[PDB]
């Protein structure tokens, strides 16, 4: 059936359309009917569910109770693409899917359709509870980092709740508990502000298996306080005190999972979802053409650039700067013009909105709608704003070139017949990439699967001392991947040494986790020897100390998992979004820098 | 090099169903090779549990039947 | 001397037949908004009403047909009748009839007058007649109600099927339409911070405002009852037939009574391997009870559920 | 008592794949016949009953083995 | 071949197919299921005719199994 | 697949199927036409000196590149000279500014690049082209509703499409309206336009509810009143999804932009119950079902009155002839037409003679073959046709 | 009437939406003036004056219609025809500028910004921050779930391969394809995978036993060998290759 | 069936400790969840009779920030502890208490002078921990009756005209209710699916039974509308 949103309905549940079950569950129903004694014979049962009156709906409820169903969508790319839920019957023709899982499924609500399947037996039901229910797996068994992460209006609401603002009545009150709900709901106050000092208990995990209460009065805001009612003990207050954007919230469920485990985090998520929606809705967040603010400077920069390029083309009329070099030249002009118009609009939409306590300008971060939307991390990006307010920029000709005259218009002012017709080139060229990307992607995953399936994970330990030496990835333009991110999880081949001679921080082989990676982070160790698969721990299996973290649940991988296929779908799942082929990614000029002179960022 | 490496799998049932079926079955028919059913695709196509996961338990139980006799 | 103050309904002002205002003068600090909002939701939610429900007409056998010499489709005429607003006295069913002939518009005034039935707009248009020699006759059925009840839902009545040519239409009932309010400072100057609530209503002409307000607050006040005091903190297997009437002759009945078996069910669930060994049954009586109970029940097993006695 | 999360019963027996085997072997007993629950029924299905008894530490592989040897010895 | 709607079939249900489906689901013993399967084939697209009874009984090849057992089941 | 620079006012760069045939299936642009040789040519205004003459010339793609062509949207004066001395133009595969005296042509209207589909979409500038590209495709797959609302903001194009599409009833040779009604509309034509000796008036029979290939209604409803003058070209009726000669594919709705409790999340969409009560967005659907009665090896087949093994209950909605009364509400496997198929040669033995004696054989070898409604379908019977054979002596209700 | 999510609009960069709403707002506004005017039984002259004054607003705009050419009724006609909103028409790339939209909109005593204070309907409380409200013109597409929702439990199969039939209408069951198996394998849930493959598609004896045990409350599988494997073995036997299953 | 509406048949109460309570009523007509809940909530926090500390008089330092002779706690925190103190008051609207304590160890609420009208719920609430030395503390706490929550935005600021110095008015929490949150869930009766299950989550400081507080607020709102029900079903 078609998917709609689930905006109550906790994570492990799933709105299943009333009419549609009653079919799926037929055999089950007839069983119950014959037990209660409402039908002596199969034809009787059959007839009453055909007539579908009365007792039958009552028994349907009794049938469905705790019986996990499983939903599946479309291209199934990774194993997350099918998950299992407790249904809740709902009159309707469509299936309600909780928001948080929309990530995994890669599903919006524009007319996507889900299949539903019914586990029978017992074994299957248990495999659905203890494997595919959406509350087992909150972490992506590729990168390891959480999925489930709140998106889109949840983000916008948390980000609105926690802000600072100048003035906004009831500022500098001192209150305790807070609870502070009192005061937002009652008026009395504005949650964006006041920079209210509130007293708070912490409950740190400082002591092993015990929560030590620490309380104090902190300077914070009302909506911070309000939001603190959700956070389940064991975490610091400092996690909720900040602008709290998208990133922030992934990190916050990450820390929660790591510190206090699965059970309180899967609830904690829910709660976050709810308070997000809530508040975001209260905020009244909207969008209006005045929300797109074109900087006054734009006209001037474009005129200056029209004059420069005029100078160079007149030089071409004089014979100088042949069109060969003049092309790259004019590209270098209009692109710098792009960057300057961009910088102007970004400077204008951030900051400003200057409120006044006695000094008339404290110069606060803007509360502009589109700005908040990009800033929150909810929708969109700076680049995407620049299309609405500053220049569109240089257009890519379908042959992989750049047109000399870029589009000077944002979408707030419209495009010209000519410029729109030019935009078209690249639009369609890019639509037609997603086709190709599906086919080639899938063929790739097909082959990867095919090769990798026999891998199993059989023996527990192997005992091989071979391994791979692990370092940072440093290159020009500092380092992209830090050595903790590479060496996390895994396991250690031979030992590690402190920067001092004959000093070991880890024995033998060890599982390396967030704590051990903090040990290695605080010391000067720039290389760590780590054993891994492909060093052929054991025979057929790839034993678990190679390998060594399952991702997903953060413990080490248990014996008997696949690994094969997980890898293949982990590799292959991405690449749906990829540059694909035939791009030079030049950006500036075809001619190389030609400077062999090195440079350093730091000392 | 991963397609070469699929087609070269010991079990003639997988890799037959990957790519090239004529070729595969001719190498296998002339050679007289037995499948052993030891991977996941074979088990699927025959319809039995997979040596993995929940069924992994159950393929040890049966494997101990082969070693013990 | 805190106490409170109770508002009073005063200064109802009628702009038109539909549009009205009603003002509640003596309200405290936060009661404006309280009663304003509540009242609004009870007003728009529920309020009683009289809607057309069934229209049957001499021309036309279903809704998609057209009648010769009316301009409209019978669909469109249904939709114009939809919109007809009318009040009535005690009677909830109220069938009514209208006839006409000749060129020109058919308004609601064409409806044959009834004592208790009163049309609020005589000028409301229904159809038209294009030329003479064409008539309309129809019988409209207007009943009282509360929410939005579609045609498609209300057919659950089932029983005898309604005859062909009876058109059914969605009933919208509640006249209240749109409702606003605002609260504003009171001029009494006896005590400042007293404010007053005005409500602006627009209805089809069916409801008087004071009765609207009145009802709403009665509904609300009756709705708070369990808040005033918080308190505290069949299906059976179709057959109890004594085994005596199944005609077991002599032996089988007594062999069933030796196990202290009454009626059917307690007998009906047993495996033949469990029943086969007791004194006096033998192989014959088992097939005898197999033949007798082969008819009717057929069962000779279930796990069932429980027992009423 | 619907179980949202199995972790508590997974600490009892490592590798959930094992849990599923034990859960269903224990639930089968109550489902088909010839057992009664060690834990008060909350109206829930038999599967959740079984996982609860595993989370309580009353049932496990060893315990089901000892009960099997006891029932075979008593028969 | 496949990936198209070849005239693979419909697998419809006749009366004997359906009767046998109905026998599958009822509390018959091992033997009584053999008598039931023995009768449902004897049935015709016309219903009524279950043809000769004593050939139903004798078709089983004695060894006990009286007439009354096929009669009740019948 | 790619847009080539000659598709300029010939095909369209926006309207194209988004599916895996992409750029393959294109749509003619507005003012596009075709030559005797089969080539796409497109109009331009002729510019002599720096004044724009109102003579237009159709240029083919080879003819076009030789010349200089100005921009659709550019300035101009009462005299016809360009305001700005440097005018953005096209030459050959390119575009750039040229002097006033260089350019000999001009684009006629701004609609040239865009196809009719997209020529309908307001504010199409502000839209990205791909996203414009969807919406152009989506206005096709809309579905006409009971009452047609004129779009409240629009391009101006709607009159053309409506009346060109030929779904409206348009008045030829017009004059005062003699007679009006739902299914029929006659015009008493002016004495001016008439063929001598034919005299008389013009009649128009409107089409009432009619399946469309996509099983949706086609319905014409008269715009004109009575006793009203009409000229040639004025619309007498509106087809479906038409209001007074405009193309009205959807409804206007008072929209509020704001997140509301997660109900509008991702790309979903929350609606007031008002909308559902007031029945905008309610759409009709007419479905055809046919019964045919034919000659077999075993002899002819007859329709109805009466059937074997069938209750009076089921037969209550049928007629003397056996087809359902027009007007019946039909659900589930109610019998729409009944029909009998004879079997082979039932003769003798006491049981056969006994059933023939007791029940009168109940037409004996015939079977139950009839037109029952498909399960899970519903609706009233709006019309029945019944085409017969010559010399069958049909009688009954045929 | 209908509430839609701002967060659509920046990422997708279709701003026709927003300008549509605003000009729609302003379009209703004029019709509200005229509505209210005819509803108060105003004279024909004043109504003529406000419509004339409406049509002629904007820079340029090339539409010169004016009244006084058509007189008495004809003007009342149209005004009653536009009572429900004034239909403004913006051609493709010469369309109305924001400036003209605010201008049109000030004539309707609507706020220039096109955003307005709205109140919550439950709580009665004002939303913080104003909100864009506006007439946008919707469509209903030919995709309806009545045509979509399917659901089967046990239906007719195929003579060869003995699997369920393709689609709805014919009651498909629902392809469970190779990627979908991969995902289960990856979970390591082999029973669910094993009942998919067999019992609930091509195992014939096992589908029956399955459904009979379910009706009886057993929930146990008794898996067999799927048809379609047997077929394959015959089709390879049809070339001169034997493939047999050795114990 | 007109004018006949549903009443809740469940009205269940489930409580944590003494002062936290969660009541569910089911069913309700669709739309009534929000209605009744929002009204009750609105009332509880806006308006409700209670009494709190509206002023405190401390010896020595009259500034809002000071050393306060080494109490170890800034007087912001003392005033804040005095804000969450629960007091019952008789007929008389205004009453002032005094407390004097010396020695070592925390200052509880038991050291306050005992009067017949004033009733303290728990001594457990601590005003200050003072400091270890020979040192004392003397202060006059002030309580009066009130309604709602009146901050130090006004609280009769008196415009600096206060004769006997002191002051430093404290935000006074009258309405004895701490958190109220309602919530609205699907209920079903027979085949009708859309109904309302209202949930009230209510946490109170003390001095009043939560459920009985609910009761009270209902009587206030009911008492407002009693003007209007006089026409329909008055008796």
């Amino acid at each position: 059936s078609v998917i709609t949103v689930g905006p109550y309905l906790r994570l492990h549940q799933c709105g299943l359309p009333k009419k549609m079950a009653l079919e799926l569950f037929k055999p089950f129903i007839y069983g119950k009917l014959e037990l209660r004694g409402l039908a002596t014979t199969i034809k009787a049962a059959k007839k009453m569910v055909e007539r579908e009156e009365a007792v039958v709906w009552d028994i349907l409820d009794e049938v469905i109770r705790e019986h996990p169903v499983l939903l599946n969508r479309a291209p199934t790319l990774h194993r997350l693409g099918i998950q299992a839920f407790e249904p809740v019957l709902i009159e309707g023709k469509a299936i309600q899917l909780h928001p948080l899982v929309c990530a995994a499924y890669n599903a919006d609500f524009d007319g996507d359709q889900m299949a539903v399947h019914v586990p029978l037996t017992l074994e299957a039901q248990l495999e659905a509870r203890a494997l595919m229910m959406s509350t087992n797996n909150i972490l992506s068994p590729a990168n390891g980092e959480p999925i489930i992460v709140p998106s889109q209006d949840v983000v916008l609401g948390l980000y609105y709740m926690t802000r600072d603002c100048v003035n906004a009545k009831g500022e500098g009150m001192v209150l305790t508990g807070p609870k502070e709900a009192e005061r937002l709901y009652r008026s009395g106050l504005a949650s964006l502000h006041a920079r209210v000092k509130v007293r708070i208990t912490e409950y740190e995990k400082d002591a092993n298996g015990e929560l030590v209460a620490k309380t104090s009065l902190k300077d914070t805001t009302v909506g911070r306080a309000i939001l603190w009612m959700i956070v389940p003990k064991g975490l610091p207050y400092s996690i909720v005190n900040q602008a709290l954007g998208k990133k922030a919230i992934s990190k916050m469920l990450n820390t929660c999972y790591r510190i206090l485990g699965l059970k309180p985090t899967v609830i904690f998520a829910d709660q976050i979802m709810y308070t997000g929606f809530a508040y975001a809705a209260r905020s009244g967040a909207s969008v209006g053409i005045d929300d797109m603010v074109i900087p006054e400077k734009k006209h001037e920069i474009i005129s200056e650039a029209e004059a420069e390029v005029a100078e160079i083309q007149e030089q071409f009329q004089s014979g100088l700067v042949t069109a060969g070099e003049r092309y790259n030249k004019v590209i270098d002009i209009w692109a710098a013009a792009n960057d300057r118009v961009s910088k102007a609009m970004m400077d204008n939409l951030q900051t400003e909105t200057v409120i006044n306590r006695d000094g008339q300008e404290e110069k606060q971060v803007s509360f502009n709608s589109i700005y908040m939307m990009a800033d929150s991390g909810a929708r969109g990006s700076a680049a995407q704003i620049r299309q609405l307010a500053g220049m569109r920029g240089l257009m890519a000709k379908p042959d992989g070139s750049i047109i000399e005259t870029p589009i000077t218009a944002n979408f707030r002012e419209g495009l010209n017949v000519l410029q729109y017709f030019i935009s078209t080139h690249g639009a369609r060229k890019g639509l037609a990439d997603t086709a190709l990307k599906t086919a080639n992607s899938g063929y790739l995953t097909r082959r990867l699967v095919d090769v990798a399936q026999d891998l199993v994970v059989t023996e527990d330990d192997c005992g091989t001392h071979e391994g791979i030496m692990m370092t940072p990835v440093i290159e020009g333009g500092d380092v992209k991947e830090p050595l903790r991110d590479r060496v996390l999880g895994r396991v250690t081949a031979e030992d590690v040494l402190k920067p001092g001679t004959a000093d070991i921080l880890v024995p033998r082989n060890t599982l390396l986790h967030e704590q051990w990676c903090d040990l290695l982070e605080e010391n000067s160790v720039d290389a760590v020897k780590v054993r891994s698969v492909v060093s052929c721990d054991t025979d057929f299996g790839v034993c678990a100390h190679c390998y060594g973290r399952d991702l997903a649940r953060g413990h080490i991988i248990n014996k008997g998992e696949a690994i094969g296929v997980i890898a293949a779908q982990s590799i292959g799942e991405p690449g749906t979004q990829l540059t694909m082929r035939t791009f030079h990614i030049g950006g500036a000029a075809s001619r190389a820098a030609a400077e062999s002179s090195i440079q350093v960022k730091n000392k | 090099g991963i397609t070469k490496a699929s087609l070269a799998t010991e079990s003639f049932i997988s890799a037959a169903s990957f790519q090239e079926t004529t070729r595969v079955l001719t190498e296998a028919a002339v050679a007289g090779k037995r499948d052993e059913l030891r991977g996941l695709k074979e088990n699927v196509i025959v319809g039995r549990l997979i040596p993995a996961g929940t069924g992994y338990a159950y393929h040890q139980d049966r494997m101990r039947r082969r070693a013990a006799g | 001397v805190t106490e409170f103050l109770k508002p009073r309904l005063v200064d109802i002002e009628q702009v038109s037949s539909t549009h009205a205002k009603v003002t509640l003068e003596p309200l405290e600090r936060g009661f404006g908004h309280t009663l304003g909002n509540a009242l609004r939701r009870i007003l728009l939610s529920s309020m009683p009403g009289c809607a057309v429900t069934e229209v049957e007409i001499d021309g036309v056998l279903h809704e998609y047909s057209t009648k010769e010499g009316v301009q409209e489709d019978i669909l469109e005429i249904l939709l114009n009748l939809k919109g007809l607003a009318v009040r009535v006295q005690g009677k909830d069913e109220v069938i009514l009839t209208l006839n006409k002939s000749g060129i020109g518009p058919v308004t609601a005034a064409d409806i044959t007058h009834d004592g208790d039935v009163e049309i609020v707009k005589p000028q409301h248009v229904i159809c038209h007649l294009t030329d003479e020699n064409a008539s309309i006759s129809m019988r409209i059925k207007v009943q009282r109600g509360r929410g939005y009840v579609p045609a498609s839902t209300r057919i659950h009545s089932e029983e005898d099927e309604r005859p062909i040519g009876r058109l059914l239409v969605d009933a919208c009932y509640s006249p209240v339409e749109r409702i606003a309010y605002n609260v504003e400072a009171a001029r009494v100057e006896q005590r400042t911070d007293l404010d007053k609530l005005v409500i602006e209503m627009e209805t089809n002409g069916t409801i008087d405002p004071e009765e609207a307000i009145r009802r709403a607050a009665t509904i609300l006040a009756e709705q708070l009852e369990a808040f005033v005091d918080l308190r505290d903190v069949e299906f059976d297997p179709i057959l109890l037939r004594p085994v005596d009437d199944l005609e077991l002759t002599v032996r089988s009945a007594n062999c069933l009574k030796a196990e202290a078996i009454h009626y059917i069910g307690d007998l009906v669930q047993r495996t033949e391997v469990e029943l086969l060994k007791t004194p006096n049954l033998g192989k014959k009586s088992l097939t005898e009870i197999k033949d007798v109970l082969a008819s009717r029940g057929l069962s000779l097993g279930m796990r069932l559920e429980n027992w009423p006695p | 008592m619907a179980r949202v999360t199995v972790q508590d019963a997974v600490e009892k027996i490592g590798n959930r794949f094992d849990l599923v085997l034990v859960a269903a072997r224990r639930a089968r007993q109550m489902q088909v016949g010839g057992k009664d629950p060690l834990v008060p029924e909350e109206n829930d299905k038999t599967t959740v009953i079984a996982l609860r008894e595993i989370e309580e530490g009353l049932i496990n592989n060893q315990i089901l083995d000892v009960r099997e040897r006891q029932e075979q010895q008593e028969q | 071949d496949d990936e198209l709607p070849v005239y693979q079939g419909e697998t419809t249900q006749t009366l004997q197919d359906y009767l046998m489906w109905q026998v599958e689901l009822t509390p018959f013993t091992d033997t009584d299921r053999a008598i039931a399967t023995s009768i449902v084939d004897a049935v015709d697209d016309t219903g009524y005719l279950t043809i000769q009874i004593e050939d139903i009984v004798d078709s089983i090849g004695d060894d006990e199994i009286g007439l009354e057992e096929v009669e009740a089941v019948l | 697949r790619d847009v080539h620079p000659t598709h300029y006012g010939r095909v369209c760069p926006i309207e194209t199927p988004e599916g895996p045939n992409i750029g393959l299936i294109n749509s003619l642009s507005v003012y596009a036409q075709t030559n005797e040789y089969g080539f796409l040519e497109t109009p331009y205004r002729k510019v002599t000196d720096g004044v724009v003459t109102d003579e237009i010339h159709y240029l083919s793609a080879i003819e076009e590149g030789n010349y200089v062509i100005a921009q659709a949207n550019s300035n101009l004066d009462e005299e016809g000279h360009f305001v700005e001395d440097l005018v953005t133009c096209r030459s050959k595969g390119e575009s750039s500014l040229f002097s006033r005296d260089q350019v000999d042509y001009m684009d006629v209207s701004t609609q040239q690049v865009v196809s009719v589909g997209a020529s309908l979409i307001p504010f199409l500038e502000h839209d990205d082209a791909n996203r414009a590209l969807m919406g152009a495709n989506m206005q096709r797959q809309a579905v006409p509703t009971l009452r047609a609302d004129k779009p409240l903001v629009g391009t101006g194009m709607e009159r053309a499409v409506a009346v060109d599409s030929g779904v409206t009833a348009v008045a030829k040779r017009g004059g005062v309206v003699q007679y009006v009604d739902a299914s029929r509309i006659v015009i008493k034509v002016n004495e001016d336009e008439m063929y001598p000796g034919e005299a008389g008036i013009d009649i128009y029979n409107l089409t009432k509810y009619t399946r469309s290939n996509q099983n949706t209604c086609i319905n014409q409803m008269p715009c004109v009143s009575l006793g009203e003058p009409v000229e040639r070209g004025d619309v007498l009726a509106d087809g479906p999804s038409t209001d007074l000669g405009e193309l009205a594919l959807g409804q206007n709705m008072r929209v509020a932009f704001m997140p509301w409790n997660g109900y509008n999340f991702e790309d979903s969409i929350l609606v007031s119950e008002r909308v559902v009560q007031e029945d905008r967005f309610t759409t009709i659907h007419i479905q055809e079902l046919a019964c045919v009665s034919r000659d077999t090896k075993l002899g002819p087949e007859e329709i109805t009155a009466d059937i074997p093994n069938v209750g009076e209950a089921a037969l209550s909605k049928l007629d003397e002839s056996g087809i359902v009364y027009i007007g019946a509400e039909v659900t589930g496997g109610d019998i729409l037409v009944g029909k009998v198929t004879p079997k082979g040669e039932t003769q003798l033995t006491p049981e056969e003679k006994l059933l023939r004696a007791i029940f009168g054989e109940k037409a004996s070898d015939v079977k139950d073959s009839s037109l029952r409604v498909p399960n899970g379908v519903s609706g009233t019977v709006i019309d029945v046709q019944v085409f017969t054979r010559d010399g069958v002596e049909k009688d009954k209700r045929a | 009437d209908i509430v839609l999510n701002p967060l659509g609009v920046p990422s997708r960069m279709n701003i026709g939406q927003i300008l549509e709403t605003h000009l729609g707002m302003a379009a209703k506004g004029i019709g509200d003036k005229i509505n209210a005017m005819l509803k108060q039984q105003q004279e024909v002259a004043k109504l003529r004056e406000f419509i004339q004054r409406a049509y002629d607003l904007g820079a340029d705009v090339r539409q010169k219609v004016d009244l006084s050419t058509f007189s008495d009724e004809e003007v009342m006609r149209l005004a009653e025809n536009l009572r429900k909103g004034m239909p403004i028409a913006t051609p493709v790339f010469d369309g109305a500028k924001e400036a003209e939209i605010k201008e049109l909109l000030k004539l309707g005593d609507l706020p220039t910004s096109g955003q307005i204070r709205l109140y919550d309907g439950r709580t009665g409380e004002q939303f913080e921050r104003p909100v864009t409200v506006g007439y946008m013109y919707m469509l209903k597409l030919n995709h309806l779930v009545d045509d979509k929702m399917h659901a089967r439990s046990t239906g007719s199969y195929s003579l060869v391969t003995q699997q369920p039939l393709g689609g709805k209408a014919q009651f498909g069951g629902q392809r469970f394809g190779e990627m979908e198996v991969w995902a289960l394998e990856a979970y390591g849930a082999a029973y669910t995978l094993q009942e998919m493959l067999t019992v609930k598609s091509d195992d014939v004896n096992g589908r029956t036993k399955m459904y009979k045990n379910i009706v009886d409350g057993n929930h146990q599988m008794e898996p067999g060998m799927p048809e379609s494997f047997n077929v394959l073995l015959k089709e390879i036997r049809s070339l001169g290759i034997n493939i047999e299953l050795e114990d």
